[PDB]
């Protein structure tokens, strides 16, 4: 009856930017009040659409990509951005119709002594193409000698851990990144106010 | 390492429908995904509709409306794609290819492309978004040649490219815009800037002669299109 957003933002697990979790959301009346008007958003920009009339909006299906990173990234979720998120990680069109949330999860992530728990892409040999997500651990052969499943020589684990503490800036705090697309496909529309 | 053994050829008069086959042996199938092409006689490739089948997803191209209905059965590791509503323009080559899929345990699926082919499958019956490619490019038996192909969704997908010789199925040759599978060459390469995209082939040779035609999907991904081909023939 009700789209299961309480369930996608309030949630007691977040997965690590690499392995964005997406949920498919469908058949469902979605009330935008709750989550335009709450409070603790670091951040809220929508680019296709107006916040004010995503209310009564309509759309065939909605997915919610939902993922934890750091402070100073949170700038580069945007469409046609660049960076070791933006291109090795979680990619938007520049056709992108939806929102961008985010808080600061600091309580929540950020284990005394390092939470080396979340992680996120550092090294891969082409940017992927948006909505896609790479889970491999094949190692990043840079140069001439094959790595073949050995690390250090000009070859590294591709993976690196963002390593949160508490007592670290606001920039280099974790923060947990709601993606909200509106996929408007041509079929018939489930899911609207 | 995993074969395709399509069904035998079928004959049907105007409205009828035929459904083909497609065991696939070896591998598992519920890590795989299939899509089916259908080759007018003496024309490009054609793709009509694809299927994740432990999921049951299944899209088709909108040319055909509701005539086309993609299934297949896991119990025995077959695809069925029926045709209903035959007429002559329907009279070509079927298809059946294995699409390299990624499945999720959340609902996040990614297509990619068809790197292995069936034998086909040949039917007879009498009684708005396009990837543009060069028609026929020449090039010496020695230098390289290099093949376009341009739409405008293509920073958004992927591309790939298969080789059709004469009388043949097709053959991937080149993935995910620019890699090299383990059987094609290393002469064979690709680069994708912007909304362009090359196939390069390093000294071609007079085996390298046949059309190659470049796949990808729509902007929203929803369907794959494949370009007008490209003849390669290597000049004498
Ligand atoms: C998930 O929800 C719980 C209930 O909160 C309510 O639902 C969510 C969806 C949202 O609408 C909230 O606005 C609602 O209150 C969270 O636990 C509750 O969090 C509230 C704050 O949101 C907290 O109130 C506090 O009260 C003090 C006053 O002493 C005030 O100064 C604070 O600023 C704060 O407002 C409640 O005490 C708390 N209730 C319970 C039963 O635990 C829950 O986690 C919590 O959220 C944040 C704000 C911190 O309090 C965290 O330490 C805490 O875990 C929500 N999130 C998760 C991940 O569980």
């Amino acid at each position: 009856n009700l789209c299961p957003f309480g369930e996608v933002f309030n949630a007691t697990r977040f997965a690590s930017v690499y392995a964005w979790n997406r949920k498919r959301i469908s058949n469902c009346v979605a009330d935008y009040s709750v989550l335009y008007n709450s409070a603790s958003f670091s951040t809220f920009k929508c680019y296709g659409v107006s916040p004010t009339k995503l209310n009564d909006l309509c759309f065939t299906n909605v997915y919610a990509d939902s993922f934890v990173i750091r402070g100073d990234e949170v700038r580069q979720i945007a469409p046609g951005q660049t960076g070791k998120i933006a291109d090795y990680n979680y990619k938007l069109p520049d056709d992108f119709t939806g929102c961008v949330i985010a808080w600061n999860s600091n309580n929540l992530d950020s284990k005394v002594g390092g939470n080396y728990n979340y992680l996120y892409r550092l090294f891969r040999k082409s940017n992927l193409k948006p909505f896609e997500r790479d889970i491999s651990t094949e190692i990043y052969q840079a140069g001439s000698t094959p790595c073949n499943g050995v690390e250090g020589f000009n070859c590294y684990f591709p993976l690196q851990s963002y390593g949160f503490q508490p007592t670290n800036g606001v920039g280099y705090q974790p923060y947990r990144v709601v993606v909200l697309s509106f996929e408007l496909l041509h079929a018939p529309a489930t899911v609207c106010g | 390492q995993v074969q395709l053994q399509q069904s035998g050829a079928e004959v049907k008069k105007p409205g009828s429908s035929v459904k083909v086959s497609c065991k696939a042996s070896g591998g598992t199938f519920s890590s795989y995904a299939f899509s089916w092409v259908r080759q007018a006689p003496g024309q490009g490739l054609e793709w009509m509709g694809r299927i994740i089948p432990i999921l049951g997803i299944a899209n088709y191209a909108q040319k055909f409306q509701g005539r086309v209905t993609i299934t297949a059965d896991i119990s025995t590791s077959t695809a069925y794609m029926a045709l209903s509503s035959l007429r002559s323009e329907d009279t070509a080559v079927y298809y059946c290819a294995k699409v390299e899929v990624n499945i999720g345990m959340d609902d996040y699926y990614y297509y990619y492309g068809m790197d292995v082919w069936g034998q086909g499958t040949t039917v007879t019956v009498s009684s708005s978004y396009v990837l543009t490619q060069p028609p026929s490019v020449s090039v010496s038996p020695g230098q390289t040649a290099r093949i376009t192909c341009s739409g405008d969704a293509l920073p958004k997908q992927y591309a790939y490219w298969y080789q059709q010789k004469p009388g043949q199925a097709p053959v991937l040759v080149i993935y995910k815009d620019s890699e090299r599978p383990s059987g094609i060459p290393e002469r064979f390469s690709g680069s994708s800037s912007g909304t362009t995209v090359t196939l390069t082939i390093s000294g071609v040779q007079a085996e390298d002669e046949a059309d190659y035609y470049c796949q990808s999907a729509d902007s929203s991904g929803t369907y794959v299109v494949f370009g007008g081909g490209t003849k390669l023939t290597v000049l004498s």
